[PDB]
């Protein structure tokens, strides 16, 4: 047994790594996040005991790998650690469910803040924004008795250019987003930003939503690396 | 709740009973094992570069 | 485990013949691959090598430049090309399975064998050509080598093939002192650098063959002049 | 009658606790005084193991103490030959989110686990000659932080879930259920007989486990956060752990207590990995600053400092004979150092 | 002669 | 022999040259030193420090030996020196142009296709060889033609051209193209769709701004640098009218100043570099 004939079988074992070092830079890696009552199950197949979940789809060729979690016990403060160095973390929230809607404002606080999560792109998908019209057309619920700053925000200059849609359901929306980038800019820094996008329960521009927020994620990360910045 | 807790008071009632030496003995029988075995620890004192297979 | 080779027959002693070896079983893309010769009523020759990848190729001066090997890896296939067969050329050409990591046991498997028949190195002796002996009664068979086998890394490179009548060499203590899968406790070996003993506990009926002494040290790899046991 | 049973409990723990106060006569230090220090130690990189694609968050030596296994989050085991840099095997895994890895006393199998709640046992020794998955261990409902061999045919498996279990390879269950601790058990660490084995769980407690009578014959809850590793001191009759209060601390089974803590006014950071020398005298601990700290077990100073790492060192761990001491890293880089 | 070189 | 001008024009001369080269080197090497001691060192800082390197050397071996040779024009070296100062300093310059083109190109690539993989690893290095090699490819007429002719009096002169002056304005003509046209072309194109598709958002703009100060400050450092060289090589006469040492002086200061700009913007733009640098 030569000892220049266990060099090269090493040297072959570095050929394949390179190789494979080839797809793992070239597949972006995402973190699904979310509760039982978002859409987040939904949104998993809106995309073309065991405790993890992983989801492979594809945008203009390029490789997108979403890591769906499952079968994990209620805190999470250290499998996360795990989802360090990862391109993006997709936070689905159920905008309909006031009640739930400030334990998901808590979830995303945490999740922000994180140590390990410090420089990591969070693409918010504020999900069933469709039964959220029909819980603010009908009035029977409002904001304003969980939140009592809603009664003081007004909808700024620019807001919702959809081709149409109740007035008072654009003011709603951009309440729920503004809980939430209050959070991405007071409790951060500028080295990873928020993504808030409006989300259906059918859906097909999810994907292309996803893209585009990575695109941009990897870009200011470009910027940084080549010193542009 | 009740289960749980039931079995928190057996499981507490066992490791009270089980016998406990002097912390200065246990000090003392570690600080044995460390000077017994300290001539041949290649971490503690260092092995000639002959006898180092890592250099 | 399987490798089951084809090609042989009567060649003329000019022309020209492939012999190719089927693998099976076994992932042969990782192994190495070896060629070894055994004349009639004669002992072991080592013809070629290619290692994993089809990278490092050896070959014997008796066969360097007339033969050449060549790799498949897909269909796990390794083929030899004999370019000039002269009369000297006639034996079994037997395929060895070798695999090269800390701990490995290369020569571990070989094939069933195919015959062709046709109309400095460090020389390895076997003091005995044959030791009759009856079953239950401990042998010893002893080997020698021209410089040291003993590297500076720390192993002998020794190697032990038995040799059942009618059945392939089969890898009994690898390195001088490592006994190979399969084999039973009784056999052994020793050495410090230069005299070899293989040393069987209780001589039974399977025990009954040639047996084989290699260098791995350094390419070409030579045999010995073949121990028979018989009863 | 909840009530009443909190109350007994809490009079019990008090009962502990007062006969720990009791057997509680003098310090470690106080008896380590007065002998000779061990002095500035200085270890050097003597190889550097590279080919990890992702953060390496596992490592585990051979008992030849020259091959290591270990395991990165890319998804690969990879078994390199500690004396020369080579590499012995490659091994894929089905899922990259691996957090533990474990070498087998004999050398013929490999453990992984991560995310997947699943124990893949890899057998080295195979006649086809490649490495492949001999059995894969399901049953936890909860991510897998350790696993150790036994022997070839038992492992015990740290999970998530916070539950160990000791399993039976060949028939894929699990022969004991260790269900003591409160939060996701994070270590273990085996005994040198075997006989016992020590677990680091989320709820700042260490607890010391029975493997053939399945029972939890000890406790002990020193740190005030996460233990994060833990390991057994070379008697067999002492354990350090290494939690998220950037300290360490040495239990005694016999004592029932701690013995020192290994902390500094400088070091904020959490111990990712702890290990002791051949002798026990030094005590190996890896930090989230990025480095290293060598520390004497029985003076709490601080020896010396491995400082060649460029992220968070996540696992580390001495040889058998405590030739050589294998640093990895999240700059997916080993270092092993002399 | 009398003139300047530049030489890049 | 005339360019003796008083110590009052050589004074200001060089006081104007003096701390070109004193930026040029002390932040370039504080630049080198940042990308491989500070570990920076990445494959896409190869080209940073390439290009480092070559300005470094485009400075010290150039512009304070020609500024001493423009003034008291007396070759106070050696006739082996003089072929040095044909294949070296001017290889070092057309490999940090071509550095900046490549450094434009991958900055391109990198903004327009974040999700597209970089540049390999081996593929930096043969890429920064060939931009080595076609600098030195070019270099090397300069350097095969090294004369030196010696006159009384004054120090030996350093001829450039002995075959007429139509085979020194063609030679001007492709190092004019090759070097300041196609270059400055694709740092234009590339740089321009970068500013658009960057048009948080006010670091996305001042890139933008520094993109296109540096496309403008190249263009416009290096046009005079040529043009005096293409009229000297067309007009025999032209270069000795009296007042060509002053012209030359002004214009080589011009060009040699871009062995600073890199550096300072490289601190100007990003945290890390300027507090490496302070």
């Amino acid at each position: 047994a030569e000892d220049k004939a266990a060099v090269e079988r090493s040297k072959m074992i570095e050929k394949q790594l390179q190789k494979d070092k080839q797809v793992y830079r070239r597949t972006l890696r995402l973190l699904l996040l979310g509760a039982d009552n978002s859409g987040k199950s939904t949104i998993v197949k809106q995309m073309r005991t065991s405790g993890i979940f992983e989801t492979k789809f594809q945008v203009d060729k390029v490789n997108f790998h979403m890591f769906d979690v499952g079968a994990q016990r209620d805190e999470r403060r250290k499998w996360i650690q795990c989802f360090n160095d990862v391109t993006a973390i997709i936070f689905v929230v159920d905008s309909s469910d006031y009640n739930r809607l400030q334990e998901a404002l808590n979830d995303f606080d945490s999740i922000w803040n994180n140590r390990w999560l410090r420089t990591i792109s969070v693409i918010l998908f504020l999900n069933k924004q469709d039964l959220l019209a029909e819980k603010v057309l009908a009035g029977k619920s409002k904001i304003e008795d969980y939140f009592p700053e809603f009664a003081r925000y007004t909808t700024p200059e620019d807001a919702t250019p959809e081709p149409g849609e109740d007035p008072r359901v654009t003011r709603a929306k951009y309440f729920i987003r503004k809980e939430f980038v209050d959070i991405s800019t007071a409790s951060g820094d500028g080295r990873h930003i928020c993504y808030p996008h409006f989300t259906c329960a059918v859906d097909t521009e999810n994907a292309r939503r996803i893209f585009n927020d990575c695109k941009d994620i990897i870009l200011q990360m470009n910027l940084r690396e080549y010193n542009l910045v | 709740s009740i289960a749980q807790a039931r079995k928190l008071v057996e499981q507490l009632k066992m490791e009270a009973n089980i016998d406990r030496i002097k912390v200065s003995k246990a000090a003392a029988d570690l600080m044995a094992y460390c000077e017994a075995h300290a001539k041949e620890d290649p971490l503690l004192t260092p092995v000639p570069a002959s006898e180092n297979p890592f250099r | 485990v399987q490798l089951v080779e084809s090609g042989g027959g009567l060649v003329q002693p000019g022309g020209s013949r492939k012999l190719s070896c089927s693998a099976s079983g076994f992932a042969f893309s990782s192994f190495g691959m070896h060629w070894v010769r055994q004349a009639p009523e004669k002992g072991l020759e080592w013809v070629a090598y290619i290692s994993s990848g089809s990278g490092t190729i050896y070959y014997a001066d008796t066969v360097k430049g007339r033969f050449t090997i060549s790799r498949d890896d897909p269909k796990n296939t390794l083929f030899l090309q004999m370019t000039s067969l002269r009369s000297e050329d006639t034996a079994m050409y037997y395929c060895v399975r070798s695999i090269y990591y800390y701990g490995s046991s290369p020569f571990d498997f070989w094939g069933q064998g195919t015959t062709l028949t046709v109309s400095s190195d460090i020389v390895m002796t076997q003091a005995t050509s044959s030791v009759p002996v009856t079953p239950g009664e401990s042998v010893s068979i002893s080997c020698r080598s021209s410089k040291s086998l003993l590297h500076s890394n720390g192993n002998t490179y020794l190697y032990w093939f038995l040799q059942r009548p009618g059945q392939s060499p089969q890898l009994l203590i690898y390195r001088m002192s490592n006994l190979a899968s399969g084999v039973p406790d009784r056999f052994s070996g020793s050495g410090s650098g230069t005299a070899f003993t293989l040393t069987i506990s209780r001589l039974e009926a399977e025990d009954v063959g040639v047996y084989y002494c290699m260098q791995h040290l350094e390419y070409p790899l030579t045999f010995g002049a073949g121990t028979k046991l018989e009863l | 009658e909840l009530d009443q049973l909190r109350q007994e409990a809490e009079q019990l723990k008090n009962q502990i606790r007062d006969a720990r106060k009791a057997c509680a006569d003098a310090t470690l230090s106080q008896i380590t005084n007065n002998i000779d220090p061990v002095g500035r130690i200085q270890m050097r990189t003597r190889r550097t193991l590279r080919g990890h694609l992702a953060k390496i968050y596992a490592m585990h030596w051979g008992t030849d103490s020259r091959l290591l296994v270990s395991a990165s989050q890319d998804g690969k085991l990879i078994i390199w030959d500690s004396y020369t840099t080579n590499k012995v095997h490659a091994i894929p895994l089905r899922s990259s989110w691996v957090m533990t890895c474990a070498y087998a006393p004999s050398g013929n199998y490999v453990a992984c686990g991560g995310l997947d709640n699943i124990c893949s046992i890899y057998n080295l020794k195979t006649r086809e000659g490649n490495v492949r998955v001999s059995r894969e261990l399901a049953g936890h409902t909860g991510y897998l932080s350790c696993c150790r061999f036994l022997d070839d045919n038992q492992i015990v498996t740290s999970s998530g879930d916070t539950t160990c279990a000791l399993w039976d390879i060949e028939t894929g269950q699990q022969t004991t259920t260790f269900t003591g601790h409160t939060g996701d058990v994070m270590s273990l660490s085996l005994a040198p007989d075997t006989r016992l084995f020590v677990s680091g769980a989320c709820d700042a407690s260490a607890k010391l486990w029975d493997v053939r009578e399945g029972m939890c014959r000890q406790t002990f809850t020193g740190h005030e956060s996460d233990i994060n590793a833990i390991c057994f001191f070379p008697n067999g009759n002492a354990f350090a752990t290494g939690s998220d209060d950037a300290t360490c601390r040495l239990f005694d089974l016999r004592a029932d207590q701690e013995l020192m803590t290994y902390s500094h006014d400088n070091i904020i950071c959490g111990i990712t990995s702890v290990s002791f020398s051949k002798s026990g005298r030094l005590l190996l601990a890896g930090y989230d600053d990025f480095n290293c700290n060598v520390w004497d077990a029985l003076k709490a100073d601080r020896a010396g400092v491995l400082a060649g790492h460029d992220n968070r060192v996540s696992c580390l761990g001495v040889t058998d004979d405590g030739m050589a001491v294998a640093t990895g890293s999240w700059d997916s880089f080993l270092k092993i150092w002399n | 002669h009398d003139f300047f070189v530049g030489l890049m | 022999n005339q360019f003796v001008q008083p110590s009052w024009r050589i004074a200001l001369w060089s006081l104007a040259y003096g701390v070109v080269v004193a930026v040029a080197v002390l932040g370039n090497l504080i630049v080198i030193w940042i990308i491989l001691a500070h570990k920076m060192r990445t494959v896409t800082n190869y080209f940073l420090v390439n290009l480092a390197f070559s300005d470094a050397s485009m400075a010290a071996f150039n512009t304070l030996v020609n500024f001493i040779y423009a003034l008291h024009s007396e070759w106070y070296f050696g006739a082996n020196y003089c072929r040095f100062q044909n294949f070296f300093p001017i290889t070092a310059v057309f490999a940090s142009i071509y550095s900046m083109t490549a450094i434009a190109v991958d900055r391109y690539m990198a903004i327009i296709d974040p999700l597209k993989p970089r540049l390999s690893a081996t593929a930096t290095k043969i890429v920064i060889g060939s931009i080595w090699i076609l600098a030195f490819l070019l270099a090397f007429p300069q350097c095969l033609y090294s004369k030196t002719k010696v006159m009384p009096g004054r120090t030996l002169c350093f001829v450039q051209w002995p075959e007429g002056p139509k085979q020194h304005f063609t030679y001007h003509i492709i190092v004019i193209i090759l070097v300041y046209c196609f270059p400055l072309l694709i740092m234009g194109i590339t740089y321009t769709i970068v500013g658009i598709t960057l048009w948080q958002l006010k670091a996305k703009r001042k890139v933008v701004k520094m993109m296109i100060i540096v496309v403008m400050t190249f263009a416009i450092c290096w046009l005079p640098y040529h043009i005096y060289f293409i009229l000297t090589a067309i007009y025999q006469q032209l270069n000795r009218w009296k007042y060509i040492q002053q012209v030359y002086l002004a214009s080589f200061w011009l060009a040699m100043s871009s062995t600073m700009y890199n550096p300072i913007i490289y601190c100007c733009l990003n945290k890390r570099f300027r507090a490496g640098f302070k």
